[PDB]
């Protein structure tokens, strides 16, 4: 997970860790290989996205559960809001980490527009997760930060991929809950998956036997959303 | 709790 | 860093810790609980023994993942061995501190016949666990402290507590698995385990509805590794 | 696999 290791071994453990469900070490060893300054393949984009994915969601279903004990209780001791604290500032940690790489190395002027896209969503994402957890001032800069991202990478996919292509759907997803859930937009997060669903199922012809699951999964997200949203 | 990419 | 904390604080934050699923969180409060230097009780002993436990597991069920894919070598680069020893470095050093805490604090000569059958059959436990992983004269001198330790429990089980006792049980459940695992006599592990069964299948009849579901738990165990050992 | 008191 340092600098000393070569970068294809670093791959090479980051896969191994994977193997044996040790995320925060797969994440580490992710973090190294972006370190070397080259860009990473698609299937070098997951490993990272994965990694950190199940590193924060650990971490955010733990605040999830002791927030709400916190406010159950709202309506006593201080340990469950001294804990909460614990682990927020934990969570807020690796979403730092993980942007701060974004900056630093990933997001780059021009490359492909797959992972041009991949890269600002994942942006607007973990600016997300800060989201959740922020309270003030701090909260409006972060949103600010999600939605300028967000809307890029969108701006990108419209412009670049088509309807049905599974990193333009997952962005829109993503970007839909954004509306839904930290923007308190209910109107624009429905339109939003609805436009999304629609015209891809109108495409959904257009696409080969192996494609088609990867979009499909994507596309009964959005209509779960709908319906918890409806 | 909404579902986003992560739960596919 | 613990040692600011009240003791119930602690037990109260294990607790949050265990609902949030953050055993790593869980194992230190504990640790900081046990080291206030007062007994534990049978809730905290056992708070203690799930947060280590999960802990461990983890690691366990990766060390065997890597280990695994070494050995299949020839039925090749250094990534595997360097990756498996840094998980065997961290799986040690958490048998050691709880080793460290059993003899430090936990085990005593004073107390029921029930916590100190629980802390010694976690002694053994935890030798186990790193015999798992030893090789040379340091695996002897493992393999013994196991077994001296397990023997010392099975010893005070056997005199005050009778056949269908759980923690008796689990006691001869886990040597049993220590004879046919690490000391590598399936006759001595195959013996104990019907012996044990037998004897409390015996006793069954006197039991309450409660201690019936209780030792069965456990019984079972002793038959499945029994129809799986033969 | 040989099954221990982890195993529940």
């Amino acid at each position: 997970a340092m600098g000393s290791m070569e970068r294809a071994s670093l791959i090479q453990k980051a896969k191994l860790a994977e193997q044996a469900e040790r995320y925060e070490d797969m994440a580490a060893f992710m973090k190294g290989a972006v370190e070397k300054g080259e860009e990473l393949s698609c299937e070098e984009r997951n490993l990272l996205s994965v990694a950190y994915k199940n590193v924060v969601g650990g971490q955010r279903a733990a605040w999830r559960v002791l927030s709400s004990i916190e406010q159950k209780s709202n309506e006593k001791g201080p340990e469950v809001r001294e804990y909460r604290e614990k682990v927020e500032t934990e969570l807020q940690g690796v979403c730092d980490t993980v942007l701060g790489l974004l900056d630093s190395h990933l997001i780059k002027e021009a490359g492909d527009a797959e992972s041009r896209v991949f890269y600002l969503k994942m942006k607007g994402d973990y600016y997300r997760y800060l989201a959740e957890v922020a309270t003030g001032d701090d909260k409006k800069r972060i949103i600010d930060s999600a939605r300028s991202a967000y809307q890029e990478a969108m701006d990108i996919s419209k412009k670049e991929m088509p309807p049905t292509n599974p990193i333009r759907l997952g962005l829109a997803l993503n970007f839909s809950v954004f509306h839904y859930e930290i923007a308190n937009s209910p109107e624009e997060a429905i339109s939003l998956a609805k436009t999304t669903f629609d015209e891809a199922m109108a495409d959904l012809h257009t696409l080969s036997e192996d494609s088609y699951k990867d979009s499909t999964l994507i596309m009964q997200l959005l209509r779960d959303n709908l319906t918890l949203w409806t | 709790h909404s579902l986003s990419t992560s739960d596919i």
